[PDB]
């Protein structure tokens, strides 16, 4: 009878059905075949066209310069957590502020070829628990 | 929106606090934090579009922010001496700054002497 209760059952009972919500995934769901809205043209959808591209970043020339000799091997991608990207070029590698781009870091610890970069969690216990990440890169001999 | 302008323009002061007494790179971060001017690609027209819809108060004071941001642009890429220098950021920026200076030139109080700032 109080409005002041009422309105709070009314946003529980609310809250309640948006977490009941059905599974995402079910083979039921298109067992007979796949309900597609697919255009092939770019906002074909026109209201309902899921992603929009907001913009786009080139690579900073000042860091391809870095990337112009390169015999043997190249490599780049993007670190999720770090929401930077890293460029591998030979033994050298470079990391860039996604949102910046003038700032960047610079590996000169590696003496050989990089073969590969990850980012990876830290271990439970160890003396380095606390940093958040920490960045493997592993190269024909080592890896550090 | 009486308080979003408010915000904005305390932002603007505190760029001009670390803008001088050095702190060169830290002016650009919070310039870009703006998101004022164009520092992604040249996206410098979007901020064409979005310029005239600016509330009066701001629209005044974009003047200083470029130039401001030519400044720092030129002096933290004072170019160095004697590896990683991606010199190339901190240039795109000048660049689609440029363009977004170019763009409304009439609109500003009539001093594209970021040219000036902008070469040496």
């Amino acid at each position: 009878q109080e409005a002041l209760e009422n309105a709070g059952r009314l946003i529980d009972r609310q809250l309640q059905e948006d977490r009941m919500y059905p599974d995402l995934s079910e083979l039921l769901m298109v067992s007979s075949g796949m309900d597609m809205d697919y255009p092939l043209q770019l906002l074909s959808v026109p209201n309902l066209p899921e992603i929009s591209s907001i913009r786009r970043v080139p690579l900073p020339p000042e860091l391809v310069e870095q990337f112009g000799h390169m015999q043997c091997n190249c490599m780049m991608g993007v670190f999720p957590p770090i929401s930077r990207a890293w460029l591998t070029i030979d033994s050298d590698i470079f990391m860039w502020n996604y949102e910046d781009g003038g700032d960047l870091a610079y590996f000169d610890g590696l003496s050989e070829t990089i073969l590969a970069v990850g980012l990876v969690k830290p271990k439970a216990g160890i003396f380095q628990p606390h940093v958040r990440h920490l960045l493997v890169l592993a190269t024909p001999v080592d890896i550090v | 929106f009486v308080d979003s302008t408010f915000y904005l323009l305390l932002d603007l002061i505190t760029f001009f606090d670390e803008y001088h007494s050095g702190h060169i790179d830290r002016a650009f971060d919070i310039i870009e934090r703006l998101k004022l001017v164009p520092l992604n690609q040249e996206s410098v027209e979007e901020r064409v579009a979005a310029f005239r819809n600016f509330s009066d108060e701001i629209r005044h004071n974009l003047s200083e922010v470029l130039l401001a941001t030519m400044n720092i642009l030129f002096t933290q890429f004072k170019r160095l001496k004697g590896i990683e220098d991606r010199d190339s950021q901190l240039r795109s920026q000048a660049r689609t700054l440029i363009t977004f200076a170019g763009m409304i030139p009439y609109r500003t109080s009539g001093d594209t002497n970021a040219r000036l700032v902008q070469m040496e």
